[PDB]
């Protein structure tokens, strides 16, 4: 969209500075998409808080109405609001249209453009890829973001009454629904591939029309990352990483706010690259740099057939999966999954709870009622946490347990405890033997030292990309799709810094 | 009554629980809300500020049981709610009127404590265990023959102190009892609703059962003097909660 | 409505002085909405009781007669009886009608007799009618009609039970219960006789009709919705819930823990949670989804979602706010099915707060687990505190009071019983809150924070210390209030001492 615009404009120089009067301090400053819009992140004295300011190319009133009605014409342009058309020619024609000073000219076609191609008064909060959430709540309110490193900030945008309902309109129409006080309630998703709720009128509302947009962008945290964050260490990320290819089924286990998801999308970057992966969320969280993949989301059923995890594993399961991810297992679909683990498919999952005995108890009771007999498919549990100290955050793998199996007359549930996490030192202690590694042997046909061999290898693999500053999720995957294919060159060209 | 206590009118059958409810509940206070739920009505009160409420059968519209109308006047205000009887599902809405302090009394099939624990308890009642604590005083009433000597008598006044934590659980306090071979009542226990009593007023239990003394010389002399209409009765015991002081003073002076 | 009446008025002085006998003496009057109604709090001496006379303006046998004139044209106009519409434009629709209506029949009233006739029309075309008195005194907080020509009893602020001076016979009533129950979107009729609604303003209405299931005639009950929001200080200075426990409840809301508040029917469950809602910090997304809007808070970041009842329910609404990222969700009640997704919200790191319907805990867990809401047992862990209403009553005294305070620690290894501790409880005796332990909630914060269980405390105290500071120096509206708080969140020790330094 910016690319295709930003050379039809003619100058450079679009939009002044801003100018903040006294307690309005600027914390900090970047671009979004230069040169129209900038974001200004101020502070304010007084309200201990940060301000989301959102920076576009400034016009004049007499300029208004005169943007505002060349605008008028080019709407009645059938030819333009198509989608069917590629964005590169549906420009084309705005320009050319526009034909029938060289400053104002760019410092205008953005807006043109903006509302034509873009998402309108909202669009640099669309565009930036640090606010994470958009709160539209009511009438003549300040919309409200999530900014990647924020949080929760007021912004300079707010929306009267029709100008709210047009954009409630229009976002409901891009997300392919048609919102109406018959129907004042869609939740449906962006083009861009973003979760939209949206009410219309004032029915469901009474603070009238009103939207959020939880974005995508997620930049999903990297093993190298889960190393540097002193997470886990790599020797217990290469063990992962053979566990993964060999199909060992896991599932992270954790109390709130510790890491669950992070940690499995982290390791879930460790499928081999030819892999068939499906998983299954009740909403998108998960971002994967593979391509044999198939992504399920959850139906909520607002105003049509309700889908749920149950319904979408059960049948996922059914094609051939090598891997099935769960965003989290909170019900039914629970037994599904552990069958497909009976089954010989790489399943893993998410869980909310403290200790393998609270991971036991969630999972045998109803609602996910996980028959007693079936947990001997797990084959290991991680156990994630939160420490606090100053403002010492810390999330850490408090534990690798090894699930050996069951017991005939028992007590059932047999864990041999590889890894646990010392948080007086903030250490990783090796207080057993990684049996799943032997278990290894025994697939792959070699020996025990054969495969530990492999390992410490796939260790030092890892703590080199880490001196190499390879942090990025796309460029972590390919990196290790690399030494799936061949660890011989892959290992070389990893010291030869290339 | 006054203080709110909940009871239960128990007895076998022709003993009478009805009529005994009915009697004692003209003991309300004149301006207090009272709504009763009846699958026919039985009672008759002199009192204004009250919602009779009956039991439909339905048998050719919508059928509304005592489960619906108590469910749905527990909802309004009630300082006090009458049950006909109980005889299911609706039981338990009462009692939990009750642990919530709303003034309830109802009647119940049975002979003796005992029973009616288990009809309570059990379906179709279904009365959880723990709920009972929340029922004050338990009356069983009885028939009692022998030439043409008919006779129904208050067998036993029965004080229901509370659950028992490990228990058998029904903690129950028995103040009257009824010696037919003598027809006299027996106190066999001290009065402890009355401590409980001194507690919600906050006084003392001389003083209450000073008071007690007091209303219990009102009815004699009310006795005496021949007033028995349930109308006229209600009137000098209306009379006697606005103002025992001038109550008494009339009542003493045949007027 | 009033003010809009108040314009048109034309006059002023059209309540006379009424003629209460001997045995009769006025204890107190008061305006309810001058010139028009006033209220008369008359002692009938000889009964030792009080007896609400609502004062209306004064017509005559004939006044009257030819004010039912007028309205019985201007009824034929369905504008001014349209609930879609602007009070203040149908308010001019009746004056310039009833305008009409006048010089054509060549006819000009008093200027008092309008501003008479004019209460009568607003009243029974836009007000509550014959008990409009009842429904605008502040005062009367429930208003119980029981029957044919029985008269209405009222609860007032201040004595409480009370038997009023309107009385409505068959005619009326039946009509008063349809065009309450109608004004409710719910209809009744002999088919069925009983409704449970609420009015526009949020006020419940308990209808029946006919003498179907109820002889005596048809009957309401009303329990009037409190426009302004109690707060938390009203809570403190109205000995229902102590500083502390506020305090501690401040710190609970703050760091996300979830509760529900128990009750029964009417017992201020909704009342007190909207107070403790107040404490929610300023920035975070709030969702709010009810079945009638009831909450009022003073904070910029939220939806109120209201539910549709033809359709969409709490449920729908529930799991769809649930897919974005929201800090609090408010319920309101949870009646069914949707008590399941709250419990989940609470399990995936949402702070959730909802009433709920029950008289103990035990009640509460009885009440969760079974149909409708259907709650299993291994969810219930994930709910952090569960507060307990009552409504004490003791002679002419209400006492909304928080009759005992739990936190839910866990679910039990064995029989999976769910771990509970009363840290207060409230002593009806001496109508004194008690504190039989210390919160253990205290060291979830604790480490939630890094810090000594001894530092939380100690911050609780500080809140507290603040919270008395607020009520010592009469900051009770809500608006204020919230302003207060929010101010101590963005900054504490700022805040501390611009509150006992005047600022």
């Amino acid at each position: 969209h910016y690319d295709i615009l930003r050379r039809h404009i003619r100058s450079e120089d679009l939009l002044e500075t801003p100018e903040f009067g006294s307690g309005s301090r600027i914390v900090e400053e970047y671009w979004i998409q230069e040169p129209f819009t900038k974001a200004i992140i101020v502070e304010n004295e007084d309200e201990f808080r940060n301000v989301y300011y959102a920076l576009e190319p400034t016009v004049s009133s007499e300029e208004a109405e005169v943007i505002s009605a060349l605008y008028d014409d080019l709407k009645k342009i059938l030819v333009l609001q198509d989608v069917s058309v590629d964005l590169e020619e549906r420009a084309e024609v705005l320009v050319r249209a526009i034909e029938k000073t060289d400053n104002f000219y760019s410092r205008m076609l953005y807006y043109l453009f903006r509302d034509f191609f873009g998402y309108g008064l909202i669009d640099p909060l669309m565009e930036d890829t640090n606010v994470e959430d958009i709160s539209c709540d009511g009438y003549n309110i300040p919309i409200f973001i999530y900014h990647q490193k924020y949080g929760n900030v007021e912004t300079n945008i707010v929306l009267d009454q029709e100008k709210l309902d047009r954009m409630v309109l229009r976002l409901t129409q891009r997300s392919g629904k048609h919102i109406s006080i018959a129907n004042p309630i869609v939740d449906a998703t962006l083009p861009d591939g973003s979760r939209l709720q949206a009410t219309f009128g004032t029915e469901v509302t009474p603070r009238g029309s009103s939207f959020t947009i939880r974005k995508f962008t997620i930049e999903p945290l990297t093993p190298i990352d889960l190393i540097e964050k002193g997470t886990v260490p790599s020797g217990v990320l290469a063990y992962l990483w053979l566990a993964i290819e060999h199909k060992f089924s896991a599932i992270v286990v954790g109390e709130t706010a510790s890491g669950k998801t992070t940690t499995l999308n982290a390791i879930m970057m460790f499928i081999p690259p030819d892999a068939k992966v499906v998983s299954i969320e009740d909403t998108r969280e998960i971002k994967l740099y593979h391509e044999n993949w198939i992504a399920e989301v959850t139906r909520t059923g607002m105003g049509e057939g309700e889908i749920d995890m149950y319904d979408l594993l059960r049948a996922a399961l059914r094609q051939r999966p090598d891997y099935i991810i769960v965003g989290e297992v909170r019900g039914r679909e629970a037994q599904t999954l552990f069958q497909a683990m009976s089954t010989g498919h790489a399943s893993y999952s998410t869980l909310h709870a403290g200790d393998i005995n609270q991971m036991v108890y969630r999972l045998e009771s109803e609602p996910l009622k996980v028959p007693r007999s079936m947990l001997q498919f797990l084959d290991i549990a991680l156990v994630q946490t939160m420490w606090v100290r100053g403002n010492t955050r810390l999330r850490r793998t408090k534990e690798v347990n090894e699930i050996l199996g069951i017991d005939p007359v028992d007590k059932n549930l047999l864990v041999n405890q590889f890894v646990k996490w010392d948080p007086k030192e903030d250490k990783h202690i090796e207080v057993s033997m990684p049996k799943k590694l032997e278990k290894m042997a025994d697939f792959l046909g070699v020996s025990v030292q054969e495969v530990y061999d492999e390992m410490l290898s796939r260790k030092r693999y890892l703590e080199l990309m880490l001196k190499r500053g390879i942090r990025n999720y796309k460029e972590v995957t390919r990196y290790i799709h690399a030494y799936y294919r061949n660890p011989e060159l892959a290992m070389t060209k990893m010291e030869e810094g290339l | 009554i006054e203080h709110k206590f909940s009871a239960i009118v128990v007895g076998e059958t022709a003993s009478g629980k009805t009529t005994t409810l009915n009697a004692i509940m003209m003991f309300i206070p004149p301006d207090a809300k009272v709504v009763s739920i009846e699958d026919t009505r039985e009672i008759k009160l002199y009192h204004e500020n009250w919602i009779a409420e009956v039991t439909r059968t339905g048998m050719g519209e919508g059928e509304i049981d005592m489960y619906d109308l108590l469910r749905a006047a527990l909802r309004q205000r009630p300082d006090y709610i009458i049950v006909g009887e109980v005889r299911g599902r609706e039981a338990q809405t009462l009692f939990q009127a009750m642990s919530t302090g709303h003034a309830s009394y109802s009647t119940l099939h049975a002979g003796d404590i005992n029973q009616m624990v288990y009809r309570l308890e059990s379906e179709p009642l279904k009365v959880p265990r723990s709920m009972l604590q929340f029922l004050d005083i338990a009356l069983v009433q009885t028939m009692w023959v022998r030439g043409n000597t008919r006779l129904r008598r208050t067998k036993e006044v029965n004080e229901i102190l509370g659950i028992d934590p490990v228990d058998k659980n029904l903690l129950v306090n028995q103040f009257v009892k009824w010696d037919p071979k003598e027809d006299k009542h027996i106190e066999v226990s001290m009065p402890k609703k009355l401590e409980k009593m001194a507690d919600f007023l906050g006084v003392s239990v001389q003083e209450v059962y000073d008071e007690m003394l007091s209303r219990k010389r009102y009815l004699e002399l009310m006795l005496k003097r021949g007033i028995r209409n349930y109308k006229e009765v209600t009137r000098y015991i209306h009379a006697y909660y606005r103002n025992p002081e001038l109550a008494m003073t009339k009542m003493e002076e045949g007027l």
